[PDB]
């Protein structure tokens, strides 16, 4: 009759009710998906708002269990996830407009649309307009006015709202019983209860900031190579020594580098591997590139597709009448339902992400049996990061050319071997610091560190600093740049694309030393190698049921955060870019300005 | 030449649920028992103690026909020595059970779109079921310590949950007919021979 056992099983009444009522969200949702259409608009609607309706119920009743009096550290774990208050600790009309901010926020960013000077008649949204001429155009003037144009008519409405946004989100976090809304973002990462393997919401910070402090010396120079070729394509524009301006970056936002390749590839005459010509020689379709990825899961000891899975999944675009969102996803519906949307191509791009997207679904069916409120990655990072190795494995030449793809004939040289490492580093590398200084100004912001009339002065600061990056025009306190970024005006935590990166080549690492790989972390395939499959199972089945620490550990035997597999994975880059910017200033003055 | 009508259990347009399974008594017949075995129509077959090996050979006193419908992730709570929420709360086979189980898919007839949600299960009981028992109560089961005066709340739960049967589900959530043969040896005429 203990406080815990009435629990457990109010627990087990909640479950069974649980997966029924996700199901018929699920699969209206996913008609809605594959199937727009006025009416499901409205049929997903409703049987969203009575899964919402339901949770908001049962987080209610939860509560009357107080967690001090349960001790099987599996039943709190699950009690606590369902007893969160949220931004219902909020007074109704306090609720009432943090939502109507958040709602108007999201309004402004999707519809901002910027038009042209002299004519304005002529108008860009960020999407397609916008994004082609910052990632594509190479123009200094043209690429000022679109990424200037962007923060000032889109950045300055956020702005008012952005500072309600901080007071309102920090009053539901102290009210929750957090320091500040980032304190309470940081609970993902926090675990007690379990010796040797808790963690501190305050340690990620530590362990973020003591990480990068490693990177430092990687992304230095591959910031002194890419200001070098740089300042080959605007010479009358770009310090040698200064930061890099920031709508010169292949973004709007300057997150990742990766346009920057046509410019900055190594050996610009060998081109790169592409596959994509292979395939279509060959007439593979879309039952294919999923069938050869379900060959590669099974061959390191994970089971096939659900016949659910190929009966119900959706892999080539229905077109015609029949509108669909194309985004590729991978649904985890519940009663053993799982499927994979995706508008399938004939091309290499669409193939990765084929594996990609099936991973996913494997470490959807690996921690199926653990209870509801347990299937998930044991952090925010974990699934992502899981997804992300498929495509490294799936990609290699060694592995492209045993299933048929690349010729026999083709030979790794070092030549194609950089090009390739600096590609990654422009998009994995590159996004670290933009990624680890946007967290840092918003957990600052949060915590109170920096006031108002100071927001955007120290956003600039941190930018030359961090991330070496200089903005080309001057910005005043009316500016709420940080906001023309999508996860910031739509309120999502924006650490875990970092905690991820570092997360993927620990896994990477460790399943490639079970397949015995000979040479760099950078040409391996764990394919036919139980032994990593088992090794990476062996975290997979425990979705949240242990702490993330203790899941990691499972895979690669640490139980926190390191880079240096991050690192060794780009270590050939690392020493052929200190052996191009040995006549090259390796660093960034933090004053330099082209605003003069 | 009066054949056991197993045509009436297998066949029947619908099963029981569960915690009200339902039992068929056959007496006075001849069973081929040969044509089920070697039918390959079930996914399930194991017998214990008889051998389902053209052990017709044998006489019984009385052929008892148990009749419900599971979900597949819980056939395996069907057989001697088992733990569950079927094989505590529902249908509890005895240690030394002489007899058989089948069982076979139904998602063609038990599943509905939307969900077919006339399928039950007990998922609350105070204690275990003896070997064979049946109970059909629907009494408000009380987890706490304050009487539920009939009505379900706090800490007072409806102690019957409904199977959401759905064609799309996985295969361990997807429903399965399940047939358990008891033979009976008493001293008495044995009036199932079924040579
Ligand atoms: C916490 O409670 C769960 C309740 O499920 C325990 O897990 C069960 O343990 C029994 C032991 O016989 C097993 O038969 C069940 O299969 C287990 N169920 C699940 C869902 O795993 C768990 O061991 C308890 N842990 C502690 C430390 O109290
Ligand atoms: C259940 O029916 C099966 C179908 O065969 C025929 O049986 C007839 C009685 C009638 O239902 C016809 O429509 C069917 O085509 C039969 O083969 C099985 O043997 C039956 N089950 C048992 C236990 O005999
Ligand atoms: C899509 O939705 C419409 C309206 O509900 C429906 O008539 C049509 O059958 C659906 N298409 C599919 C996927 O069958
Ligand atoms: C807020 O959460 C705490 C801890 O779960 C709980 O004690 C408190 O009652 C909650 N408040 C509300 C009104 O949700
Ligand atoms: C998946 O493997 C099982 C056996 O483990 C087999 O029954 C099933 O047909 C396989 N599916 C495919 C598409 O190979
Ligand atoms: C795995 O082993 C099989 C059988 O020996 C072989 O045919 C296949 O090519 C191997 N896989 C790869 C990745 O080459
Ligand atoms: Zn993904």
């Amino acid at each position: 009759s203990t406080i815990e056992e009435q629990a457990k099983t109010f627990l087990d009444k909640f479950n069974h009710e649980a997966e029924d009522l996700f199901y018929q969200s699920s699969l209206a949702s996913w008609n809605y998906n594959t199937n727009i259409t006025e009416e499901n608009v409205q049929n997903m609607n409703n049987a969203g708002d009575k899964w919402s309706a339901f949770l908001k119920e049962q987080s209610t009743l939860a509560q009357m269990y107080p967690l001090q009096e349960i001790q099987n550290l599996t039943v709190k774990l699950q009690l606590q996830a369902l007893q969160q208050n949220g931004s219902s600790v909020l007074s109704e009309d306090k609720s009432k407009r943090l939502n109507t901010i958040l709602n108007t926020m999201s309004t402004i960013y999707s519809t901002g649309k910027v038009c042209n000077p002299d004519n304005p008649q002529e108008c860009l949204l960020l999407e397609p307009g916008l994004n082609e001429i910052m990632a594509n155009s190479l123009d200094y003037n043209e690429r000022l006015w679109a990424w200037e144009s962007w923060r000032s008519e889109v950045g300055k409405q956020l702005r008012p709202l952005y500072e309600e946004y901080v007071v309102l989100k920090n009053e539901m976090a102290r009210a929750n019983h957090y320091e500040d809304y980032g304190d309470y973002w940081r609970g993902d990462y926090e675990v007690n209860g379990v010796d040797g393997y808790d963690y501190s919401r305050g340690q990620l910070i530590e362990d973020v900031e003591h990480t990068f402090e490693e990177i430092k010396p990687l992304y230095e120079h591959l910031h002194a190579y890419v200001r070098a070729k740089l300042m080959n394509a605007y010479p009358s524009y770009i310090s040698p020594i200064g930061c890099l301006p920031a709508h010169l970056l292949g973004d709007m936002w300057g997150r990742f580098w990766t346009n920057l390749y046509s410019l900055t590839v190594p050996f610009g005459q060998k081109p790169n591997i592409d596959v994509t010509d292979a395939m279509v020689d060959q007439a593979w379709d879309a039952q294919r590139i999923f069938k050869e990825a379900e060959k590669f899961f099974v061959s390191v000891g994970l089971p096939n597709m659900t016949q659910g899975f190929w009966e119900n999944s959706m892999l080539t675009d229905p077109g015609n009448v029949q509108k669909a969102v194309c985004h590729p996803t991978a649904w985890d519906l519940g009663k053993g339902d799982f499927r994979i949307l995706m508008c399938t191509k004939v091309t290499m791009d669409d193939f990765l992400t084929a594996h990609h997207e099936m991973g996913h679904i494997q470490y959807d069916m690996a921690y199926a049996a653990q209870p509801f409120l347990l299937r998930n990655g044991a952090n925010e990072g974990f699934h992502e990061a899981v997804g992300e190795i498929m495509s490294l494995s799936a990609a290699t030449p060694k592995h492209l050319k045993s299933i048929g793809l690349l010729s026999p004939d083709f030979q790794e040289d070092n030549e194609t071997e950089i090009n390739f490492l600096l590609k990654q580093a422009l998009t994995i590398v590159g996004t670290l610091p933009f990624t680890y200084m946007l967290e840092k100004w918003r957990w600052m912001v949060f915590k109170g560190e920096i006031p108002k009339d100071q927001w955007m002065k120290k956003w600039w600061e941190m930018k030359r600093e961090i991330v070496g990056v200089v903005e080309p025009v001057p910005h005043d306190e009316t500016y709420c740049d940080p906001a023309s970024l999508f996860h910031v005006s739509n309120d999502y935590s924006f650490i875990r694309y970092y905690t991820r990166t570092l997360y993927q080549f620990q896994f990477q690492e460790a399943l490639c030393q079970a397949a015995k790989h000979e040479g760099p972390l950078h040409k391996c395939d764990i394919s036919n190698s139980t032994e990593a499959g088992q090794k990476l199972f062996n975290m997979l089945r425990l979705g949240k049921s242990e702490p993330w620490t203790l899941a990691l550990e499972n895979v690669v035997g640490a139980k926190n955060m390191n880079v240096r597999p991050l690192l060794n994975y780009f270590e050939p880059l690392f020493t052929w870019l200190k052996d191009q910017n040995k006549n090259s200033f390796v660093g960034w003055s933090t004053d330099w300005s082209p605003y003069a | 030449t009066n054949l056991c009508p197993f045509g009436e259990v297998f066949n029947a347009t619908r099963f029981a649920s569960v915690y009200a399974w339902n039992r068929k008594r056959i007496s006075n017949c001849v069973a081929d028992y040969s044509v089920l075995y070697n039918s390959a129509s079930f996914s399930t077959f194991k017998c214990y103690g008889v051998s389902p090996t053209k052990l017709n050979d044998l006489c019984f006193t009385n052929v008892y026909a148990d009749s419900f419908v599971i979900r597949g992730d819980e056939v395996r709570q069907i057989a001697p020595g088992q733990t569950g929420k079927i094989a505590d709360y529902n249908y509890k086979l005895p240690d030394d059970f002489t007899g058989c189980v089948i069982a076979w898919n139904s998602n063609n007839l038990d599943s509905k779109v939307g969900g077919n949600y006339n399928y039950r299960y007990r998922l609350f009981r105070k204690s275990n079921l003896k070997p064979f028992e049946r109970d059909i109560s629907t009494e408000i089961y009380q987890a706490g310590s304050k009487p539920c005066n009939g009505v379900e709340g706090f800490n007072c739960y409806f102690p019957l949950q409904s199977y959401g049967f759905q064609p799309t589900n996985g295969v361990g959530y997807q429903p399965y007919r399940v047939v358990v043969l008891s033979f009976e040896l008493l001293h008495a005429p044995a009036t199932v021979c079924g040579p």
